[PDB]
């Protein structure tokens, strides 16, 4: 394992030196040799990364992704001086596909709570953003420049959110997350949305440990905002389950207003998902919330508790 | 000990920052000051670098070579802008010596199968080559540029063969070695050819470990090509011995034809050794 | 288990003593009884000796063979007076297969380098001939006497050679083996020749361990002499392989002449395998 | 080590069988092969015996000696039917120095007090002597019958005496030892007589534990009979030490008559050596005996103690 990664990286570094030497001298044969060398290494690296993911070692996988990103940088360096569109297209495909895989790694790492992997993965993603930018500029395409910028901003917000997950300021975390969904919704990238949602889920998980059900619901409001665009059914399920967990804490606190808002979120998500067991569990808890709101006896809150629970039943 | 490398690196960084500053703020006295600091750091490193082979810590050795390579970048930058082709000579000699020493380190590591060090020594060689190319660009030495391209190609091929050995695809390794020997022939260095032969020996040793005598004969055919061009009798002897390993393994397989080839290869190695 | 052999020895002594008394008594019925006492042991013991090759306790195996030889003597002691050739032929064929099976045991023991068991099996072989010879004294075939004498002679020469290996001089051992192969050439048994070949292999391995590749070439040359006199392909493989092993050590010594010989004879052994 | 002995023994088996077969045919070539093997066995076995005498495992040596006896039998069996004297002479010479070396082995074992090795060696000596006696009759050297016979008979008498030492009737052992020295004296090998004297010293060394000083003097009387033939100075010196040990105890036991007789034996030995240090030490203890006899008031025994002490002094 380790050796083969090192060796591939060293081959990429060799391709980098050769491309430097060739571009200084202007020799076409040396450029062609470099291109041939780089392509074969890229094909090798792609297979290695696919295997490393199946081995389930995320750390080795993200090193393989970094090797691929380095390879893409060299390929782009060759291509942008060579002057062919398919070479730039291949580099772009490599970069975006690596970024997809990297975000899937990051998503898994965030749900596992492995900060080290997640941080490394964001660095890989930032590096991919650099490669994408270099390609996009020299190719001349505003849409791909807009991808790179919006992805980079969303990544920066995710980094800020990860920092907030270390720091424990959940208001700061939500402030970041609001910008994160803003960027992600401007991009329309499914994996970026998936990442934002999973981040919001862990933010909520921590907010529950702190007992801050209010900010947890604010985070859930962002989570549904993203999830409603994305259609990740299992993420919608995780969101709905968490929204009920949050509502149960809001019941235990006696904060029926927060509990009713938590139901208002839960039903919004459930209506997209169509999961019947979730829908019935949601309506079940909606009646439990309404029961406790009736024990509090707040009439205007009960009109809402009615309206939500009855609308939920009207979908279920 | 390690601190000496770290502080030598700091002196290189100070020299780098000074040189960068001096290109903005021109002063021949500061330029000479930087040149003195830089050459002193280089010679101070050289004492450690020569010593380290006696000490046998190859990691500290190749790290000392990395210092020399990094310093050579600064020396070349100062020299080419200042107009001192003698400092280009000194840097080139430092790099060529360091690369020759690194080739020996890589050979020893490949004899061990301690490929970690080999890959790193090859990395040092690549960076050394990068500096050599920067130097040669200003001298106009197209020959040195072709040699650097060849060298980097060959070190890459060695790295690929090494990877194929950790992967265990000895046939792909032999296919890569067939490229490597051509690249070394084009480079025209017998010590690089020794590295190629040592790799080919380690390839054949893997093929023997795995019992793949047929591919081992192909590996030996490449190995003896490299050795026949290099002219090193100790390699030719080791090749002949490994060829007899393959021959014995071929009789163990009962394959008379592969035995016959293995003997003919052992006899080619003997015919070149005389 | 052990009690079986001890009681069989007692029953063999009883049959012997009954016949000694019976000749004073002038009685044939006691000879019938004795022959039956003996046969009842012999057939069961023969099955035990065969069975023991599965069980791997070669000490109990050679002890059972010695019991069979001791019984064979007593059987001959009756049969030579009783005047029936079928009984003599039964005893002779039984003893011939007993000696042959002792050689099969010895071949395994010498392949394993267990000279201890080898000397004991050779001891069985040395004694076993005496019964055939004392039978042949009465049957009048000098040809059987020649076979018997030769059978002892070859196992004795192996014993003489084994002593020189334990004493630690492979050249003296090879000289003794050169006598032993001539003794086996007079004897004309392929399985004794296999025992010689296995010994010559173990001797060649000793000569390699001691670095005396020249002597090892002689040792293997005797090994292939035995095989060339009486064919065994797996011997010829092992020999041809070992001769490459010798050639490799000769390469390590830089002796091109001994290496070339070791290759040519490795090739002869392959050519004889065909 | 032991492998070589097995091989040599089994080579003798082979040679024996080779002669056993050959005599029906008249196969002189088989007899010649056997004879050459038997000579080789003798040569190797002598080397083995010399080396074993350095290595100190007496069992290896005595087994080699039994092999030499067996080989000498094979030599004799071939030789007697050829009728040649040299073929008997070489075997006789080998057997004599083998037996002589065996007597050294037996002497060492009896001095160390290892009865096991003594019995083994003595049995080997009896077997060696059987070959010498068989040769002697067939060749007509009747004096070699005497020499063999005495060597055997003495070796057997020593073993019998060893058995009597183990039973504890030490005077029965002395009765055997008297016959032993008589037998040895009928052909007169000084080395055998050294071994006999060492056996008599073993008897004395044991008798010091038992306190029958009277019988111990009878044992010393045997010892000096043999030692006066051989003249080994350290044997005579040991005999003096034993005689003074016997005196010192006989004084404490008040048996000054036995003590005086012990001194009478002591001088009989000590005069042969002529060592003034021994002779003065002996005479000094002899005056202690005279002093003890005066302390008993045993006038005539004190006169005899004067006689023996002064006579002992009169030899130095």
């Amino acid at each position: 394992p380790r050796l083969v990664l090192r060796a591939l990286e060293n081959m990429v570094r060799a391709a980098h030196t050769l491309a430097e030497i060739a571009r200084d001298n202007g020799n076409e044969e040396w450029l062609e040799r470099a291109a041939r060398l780089a392509e074969e290494v890229a094909r090798r690296a792609e297979r290695l990364a696919r295997e490393a993911r199946k081995e389930g070692n995320l750390e080795l996988a993200l090193k393989a992704l970094q090797i691929l990103v380095n390879a893409a940088y060299v390929l782009a360096e060759i291509a942008r001086d060579r002057g062919n569109e398919e070479e730039l297209e291949y580099a772009a495909r490599l970069a975006e596909e690596a970024a997809r895989q990297a975000i899937e790694i990051a998503a898994q790492a965030m749900e596992e709570g492995n900060l080290e992997l997640a941080l490394k993965a964001l660095q890989i993603i930032v590096n991919a953003a650099y490669v994408l930018a270099e390609i996009a500029r020299d190719r001349g395409n505003e849409e791909l420049l807009e991808k790179a910028a919006s992805l980079a901003e969303a990544a920066a917000a995710l980094a800020e959110a990860i920092a907030a997950i270390l720091e424990g300021d959940v208001e700061k975390a939500v402030r970041a997350a609001q910008e994160a969904v803003k960027a992600a919704k401007e991009a329309g990238d499914n994996d970026m949305l998936r990442a934002v949602a999973i981040a919001a889920l862990r933010i909520a998980k921590e907010a529950e440990k702190q007992g801050n059900v209010e900010v947890a619901v604010k985070a859930a409001r962002v989570a549904v905002e993203a999830a409603k665009q994305a259609g990740d059914n299992d993420v919608l399920r995780k969101v709905a389950e968490q929204a009920l967990r949050i509502a149960k804490e809001a019941e235990k606190q006696g904060n029926v207003e927060v509990a009713v808002k938590a139901a208002r979120v839960a039903v919004e998500a459930a209506k997209q998902a169509g999961d019947n067991d979730v829908l019935r569990k949601v309506a079940e808890q909606a009646l439990e919330i309404a029961k406790k709101a009736a024990e509090q006896g707040d009439v205007g809150v009960m009109q809402k508790a009615m309206d939500v629970a009855l609308r939920a039943a009207g979908q279920a | 000990p390690e601190l000496f490398l770290q502080d030598l690196r700091s002196l290189v960084e100070a020299a780098r920052i000074l040189a960068r500053l001096a290109r903005q703020r021109g002063d021949e006295h500061a330029l000479e000051r930087a040149a003195r600091w830089a050459e002193q750091a280089a010679r101070q490193a050289e004492r450690l670098a020569r010593q380290a082979r006696k000490e046998g810590n190859l990691e500290l050795a190749l790290k000392a070579l990395q210092i020399l390579v990094n310093a050579a970048y600064v020396l070349a930058e100062i020299a080419r802008d200042r107009g001192n082709e003698e400092l280009l000579e000194y840097a080139a000699r430092l790099a060529e010596e360091a690369a020759r020493q690194a080739i020996e380190i890589a050979a020893q590591a490949m004899e061990e199968g301690n490929f970690e060090l080999a890959l790193e020594a090859l990395e040092i060689i690549n960076e050394a080559a990068r500096v050599l190319a920067r130097i040669a660009h200003h001298r106009g030495n197209q020959e040195l540029l072709e040699k650097a391209a060849s060298l980097t190609h060959a070190s890459a091929a060695l790295s690929r063969a090494i990877a194929a050995i950790l992967e265990g695809d000895v046939e792909k390794a032999v296919r890569a070695a067939q490229e490597a020997v051509k690249a070394a022939k084009e480079a025209g260095d017998n010590d690089m050819l020794r590295a190629v032969a040592i790799a080919a020996l380690r390839i054949a040793k893997e093929a023997e470990k795995q019992g793949n005598v047929e591919v081992a004969v192909k590996a030996a055919r490449v190995a003896v090509e490299a050795a026949k061009q290099a002219g090193d009798n100790d390699v030719l002897r080791l090749v002949s011995e490994r060829a007899l390993s393959i021959a014995a393994s071929s009789v163990k397989q009962g394959n008379y034809e592969v035995k016959e080839k293995a003997i003919r290869v052992a006899k080619e190695a003997n015919k070149q050794a005389g | 288990p052990e009690l079986f052999l001890q009681d069989l020895r007692s029953l063999v002594e009883a049959a012997r003593i009954l016949a000694r008394l019976a000749r004073q008594r002038g009685d044939e019925h006691a000879l019938e009884r004795a022959a039956r006492w003996a046969e009842q042991a012999a057939r069961q013991a023969e099955r035990l000796a065969r069975q023991a090759r599965k069980e791997g306790n070669l000490e109990l195996a050679l002890k059972a063979l010695q019991i069979l030889v001791n019984a064979a003597y007593v059987l001959a002691e009756i049969a030579r007076d009783r005047g029936n050739e079928e009984l003599l032929e039964y005893a002779a064929r039984l003893a011939e297969e007993a000696a042959r099976q002792a050689i099969e045991i010895a071949a395994q023991a010498m392949e394993e380098g267990n000279f201890e068991l080898a000397l004991e099996a050779l001891e069985i072989i040395n004694e076993a001939a005496r019964v055939l010879a004392r039978i042949a004294h009465h049957r009048g075939n000098q040809e059987l006497l020649e076979k018997a004498a030769s059978l002892t002679h070859a196992s004795a020469a192996l014993s003489r050679a084994i002593a020189a290996i334990l004493e630690g001089d492979v050249e003296k051992a090879v000289r003794a083996a050169q006598e032993a192969v001539k003794a086996a050439k007079e004897a004309g048994d392929n399985d004794m020749l296999r025992a010689v070949a296995i010994a010559a292999l173990r001797i060649a391995k000793e000569a390699e361990k001691q670095g005396n590749v020249e002597v090892a070439v002689k040792a293997a040359r005797v090994a292939v002499e035995a095989a060339k006199q009486a064919g065994d392909n797996d011997v010829l493989k092992r020999v041809s392989e070992t001769l490459l092993s010798i050639a490799a050590e000769a390469t390590k010594q830089g002796n091109s002449e001994v290496m070339e010989k070791a290759i040519r004879v490795s090739e002869e052994a392959e050519k004889q395998a065909g």
